[PDB]
RNA sequence: CCGUUAGUUGCCAGCGGUUCGGCCGGGCACUCUAACGGGACUGCCCGCGAAAGCGGGAGGAAGGAGGGGACGACGUCUGGUCAGCAUGGCCCUUACGGCCUGGGCGACACACGUGCUACAAUGCCCACUACAAAGCGAUGCCACCCGGCAACGGGGAGCUAAUCGCAAAAAGGUGGGCCCAGUUCGGAUUGGGGUCUGCAACCCGACCCCAUGAAGCCGGAAUCGCUAGUAAUCGCGGAUCAGCCAUGCCGC
């Protein structure tokens, strides 16, 4: 767990922030933007704002679901 | 006359992801191939005139 | 030959056998017919245990499929369905996970016309 | 069919070789 | 509401590629690009002596540039001043200067475009536009021609309600792809907006 | 045809029997063009002929033909405030073309699991007097004509 | 001692060349029904031989290829015939009838404003 | 031995070019090597004629390259000036190699 | 349809070398190919006819205006044309205008539109076999061998582009698997592997492979396309293009 990918790739755009900041711990949601990522390792258990198109909902990630193409962790429509 | 967007050339791809195609004549970034770099129209029409080198009408 | 889900292969080669089992058939019959080592030409009606046991055995730990296919399919689909992921999102309702577009055309999962 | 994707018809259409047609 | 372009009608027949040159892949485009910067700032500054056409030729790195008018005076300038700020300024758009090639024609009656810019501007000044095409045509073919077929479109020099008008003398088979003819249209200043004009003089052909 | 017949285009005989009937028929078997497999089944079937039945393919083709080719049938006329069902002499040209098709089709109907099998099956049965195709024929036939009184109306 | 006959049509080129010999045919390589695999197509490049008989006294060499099997086969046929032209340049009542005359002029013409099959305009619906 | 390519637009430019070069360099080279054409290459393009929505108003035309590969044998000095400075067309260009 | 010019493509119609792939030389006529003019003007023989011209026949590359292209005349429709460009006027402005971070125009109980693939054995499955075509490829098509269940990853050669990179054209051919079930069909959707343009690809991508494999066994009242190389069917490329939902459009 979570590696799999290594290092916890995040398309730099989200990787740079993920790293080092992972130092003083968290503070949560860092309103992510290029979810083109393939979330990974350390990304296990944190909060970031997933641009659902017009909003920055706050997402919290967990173990076995961390590393996967960022996008699909924040919905983007609204039917029924 | 869409002046405010004649930024297409400052390129600043700033992540290749943005610099975008276009028609040199009638702007229109819609259908703007290359060798011509025109809107199917600015294009085809000025061609029509013909002051657009050699290229000639089709037949067959 | 009685294997896992009693997927007995009739007048068909080995490959044509497994394909008759859970998550088997195309692509699956090839791998099975290769290991078990048998002429895909065989009609399947005399698979001597002496040879069936060989492929039948190794076809347990690393193969399932059978009363296990759901595992990697049920367990692997339980995670994404528990996290704010996306892979399971498309399934968070009844549309098409793979694609697709929604709104119009997608009864394949949604259900029947309404 | 062309959507069988995997085998024959499949790659025939995909325009893809691979596990069902060497690159020649 | 269709009918093909009076030049396309011409192509490999009567009249061809004003800007005469070649190039090929990865370059012809921009090549012509600068060409329009040309013809544009061109006709722009010198619509002055009522130019009439521009043939920018390229058989090599230079850019011919034989533009045509029938107004030589203000054209070359009292002595040759004009052709100076002109051909010089040239470099400004892509260097590779060119010999400022001045071509004047023989009679603005064979010159449909020109006559159009004409009766057009007239309508600017504000007056009997139907008369305008009637006679304009009249003479335009008259002083030798094989037909003057003219038309004017949009905002009939008046009426809140726009309209069309036309008239012709002789022959003008715009059809017969091979008709060798001269076609022109003029912009339409009048505060009506855009109310375009067109006229076609048949240039024999037999 | 806006006024002119617009002729019955002619086919170059068989590439296995130098025969017009052959060719037309194989086209009928045919599909997607596949002149190949078309003529193919044509043949394998012929194999049924020679094999399953001593008697020759020539004679069987011909007999089946004589059997399925129609004769007298009906269409109606909307001439007098009405359309009555009137019969007429089912012209040769057609008789052929369609008793032809017909056959091919009913053949399609047949059982077996192999096309040559079908062709055989029917063609033979037809030549004889036993089957879907030609039987359907008799049907169109006698069926047609019931509207006898109407016939005298002329088609 | 030599008679050339060219036959081509619809982008398939079958250049047939015959010379005193027997009954062999080099289809730019192999022989007749060798190249015309189970092809009832074989018989196509020999009718111009049936013309005035004998399919065993002449050596058959052909440069044929292009479009594909059939087209090229037939092309081959008309060609052989022309070879016949060369040989007996006084064969009307044989080379014309079951004879020949020009290519064919009938190749999948063109698609234009859509409808692909140059006729196949998109079908309607239900209004 | 010299190879050449005059790739042109006009179907008279390649003519004036190959003509002057093969006939004039016919008092110099090996008399030249016939302006071998080349399957004039074609590039087609179609576009909507009725501006905006009209999957039917279009039509098309094309741009292409006609090719003339003149060529002269026997690098016999003199040749270099029966073409290299005795040329006359305009719608192509002097491509020389060996 | 034919001769005219010419031959780095193509001939050998006649060899010689043959490394026998047309590899080398050689021959320009034949197939090739741009280019040139000639080729039914109802002109001639037979019908009919005051006439135009249709009808019969030979000649042949073919008429019956050769099959295929472009050409759509006068107006209709106040049709379409806000954001194609142009435009008269109108409104507008710390903003109905500018840039940026995300969403979104791909939200669904539903209806209709145009196409995809499908129920199969005159087929599917596998292996081996036999041939276009008009286009396309520079910082690009991408040679063979190395990593290769696979997507792809590398070395890496070519051209400089009728000779070099794209390309494996498929249905056709021969045997082989299956013998008619929801099947090897079908491949949804959810079963897996990877390839890749792109940062990033949740939403909002293409692909290979792993598991899963649903509906359907030609579809109501009804409604469509198409005079012959055409109908049908099978394929190749093309601009938009670092990836692309292209099953759409175009050309063959």
């Amino acid at each position: 767990p979570r590696s799999l990918k290594k290092g916890v790739f995040v398309d730099d755009h989200l990787l740079e922030k993920v790293l080092e900041l992972n130092a003083k711990g968290e503070k949560r949601l860092i309103k992510t933007w290029s979810r083109r990522s393939t979330i990974v390792p350390e990304m296990v258990g944190h909060t970031i704002a997933v641009y659902n198109g017009k909003q920055h909902v706050p997402v919290y990630i967990t173990e076995n679901m961390v590393g996967h193409k960022l996008g699909e962790f924040a919905p983007t429509r609204t039917y029924r | 006359a869409r002046k405010a967007l004649i930024e297409k050339a400052k390129r600043t791809p700033k992540f290749k992801v943005r610099a975008y195609t276009r028609c040199v004549r009638c702007g229109r970034a819609r259908s703007v191939y290359r060798f011509f770099g025109l809107c199917r129209i600015c294009l085809r029409e000025l061609a029509h005139k013909g002051q657009l080198p050699g290229v000639r009408k089709a037949s067959w | 030959a009685r294997i896992a889900g009693v997927e007995i292969p009739r007048n068909k080669r080995v490959d044509v056998a497994l394909t008759y089992i859970y998550g088997i058939g195309k692509a699956r019959a090839k791998e099975a017919l290769e290991k078990t080592g048998i002429n895909p030409a065989t009609r399947v009606k005399d698979l001597t245990e002496a040879e069936v046991v060989r492929l039948r055995e190794y076809v347990e730990n690393t193969w399932k499929l059978e009363g296990e296919l759901r595992a990697e399919v049920a367990a692997n689909i339980k995670r994404l369905m528990d996290i704010g992921c996306y892979r399971g999102l498309r399934h968070r309702r009844g549309l098409p996970v793979r694609g697709q577009r929604t709104r119009t055309n997608a009864r394949t999962r949604k259900g029947p016309r309404k | 069919g062309k959507g069988d994707r995997r085998t024959r018809r499949g790659k025939i259409w995909r325009g893809t070789y691979g596990k069902y047609r060497p690159r020649k | 509401g269709n009918k093909i372009h009076p030049i396309g009608f011409r192509l490999g027949i009567t009249r061809d590629w004003e800007s005469r040159w070649y190039a090929g892949k990865k370059q012809y485009r921009h090549l012509l690009l600068e060409d329009q910067r040309i013809r544009g700032l061109l006709e722009k500054e010198l619509y002055s002596a009522g130019l009439a056409r521009v043939d920018i030729e390229r058989a090599a790195d230079n850019v011919a540039v034989t533009v045509h008018v029938a107004k030589p005076g203000v054209v070359i300038g009292r002595g040759g001043e004009r052709i100076r700020v002109l051909r010089e300024e040239l470099a400004k758009l892509t260097g590779k200067n060119v010999a400022l090639n001045v071509q004047e024609v023989q009679n603005p009656n064979l010159s449909a475009p020109l006559v159009a810019q004409r009766v057009a501007e007239q309508i600017e000044r504000r007056f009997a536009v139907r008369r305008a095409i009637k006679q304009a045509v009249q003479r335009v073919m008259e002083s030798g021609a094989k037909g003057a077929k003219v038309i004017v479109s949009g905002r009939i020099g008046g009426a809140e309600q726009a309209r069309t008008e036309w008239a012709a003398q002789g022959r003008v088979p715009l059809h017969t792809l091979r008709a060798n003819i001269d076609y022109g249209f003029a912009l339409a200043r009048t505060t009506y907006g855009v109310l375009g004009v067109k006229a076609y003089i048949f240039l024999g052909e037999v | 045809a806006r006024r002119r017949r617009a002729e019955v285009r002619q086919l170059q005989p068989d590439l296995v029997y130098g025969d017009v009937l052959v060719t037309a028929f194989i086209n009928k078997i045919m599909r997607d063009g596949k002149k190949n497999l078309a003529a193919r089944i044509f043949y394998d079937a012929c194999k049924i002929i020679q094999e399953k039945t001593g008697q020759e393919p020539l004679k069987v083709f011909k007999q089946a033909v004589e059997n399925v080719k129609p004769r007298m049938e009906v269409r109606s006329r909307r001439v007098g405030g009405a359309n009555y069902q009137v019969p007429m002499e089912v012209s040769p040209r057609r008789q052929q073309s369609l008793a032809l098709r017909w056959l091919v089709q009913a053949a399609n109907q047949r059982p077996e699991r192999r096309a040559a099998v079908r062709i055989a099956h029917e063609l033979m049965d037809a030549a004889e007097g036993k089957g879907g195709a030609v039987k359907k024929k008799e049907d169109v036939e006698r069926m047609a004509e019931a509207n006898r009184a109407y016939a005298h109306y002329r088609w | 001692e030599q008679y050339y006959g060219t036959g081509r049509r619809k982008e398939a080129v079958a250049r047939v060349f015959l010379r005193p010999g027997n009954g062999k045919v080099t289809v730019n390589g192999q022989d007749f029904n060798e190249y015309f695999q189970g092809l009832v197509r074989a018989v196509a490049a020999l009718e111009p031989l049936r013309a005035v008989d004998a399919l065993g006294h002449f050596d058959a060499y052909i440069t044929v290829r292009g479009g594909g099997k059939s087209g090229q086969i037939d092309a081959i046929k008309l060609g052989i015939a022309r070879a016949l032209v060369q040989y007996n340049p006084d064969y009307r009542a044989k080379l014309k009838p079951l004879g020949f005359l020009t290519r064919d002029a009938r190749v999948v013409e063109r698609k234009k404003y859509g409808k692909h099959k140059a006729r196949r305009a998109p079908q309607y619906s239900k209004r | 031995k010299i190879r050449i390519k005059l790739r042109g637009f006009d179907h008279k430019t390649l003519d004036a070019s190959a003509q002057k070069i093969v006939e004039a360099a016919r008092r110099s080279g090996a008399q030249v090597s016939g302006p071998i054409p080349l399957p004039t290459r074609v590039r087609r393009f179609t576009v909507i004629r009725g501006p905006f929505k009209h999957k039917d108003s279009r039509e098309h035309f094309e741009l292409r390259t006609h090719n003339r590969l003149v060529d002269i044998i026997n690098p016999n000095r003199k040749t270099i000036e029966q073409l290299m400075t005795l040329d006359l067309p305009t719608g192509v260009e002097i491509e020389i190699k060996t």
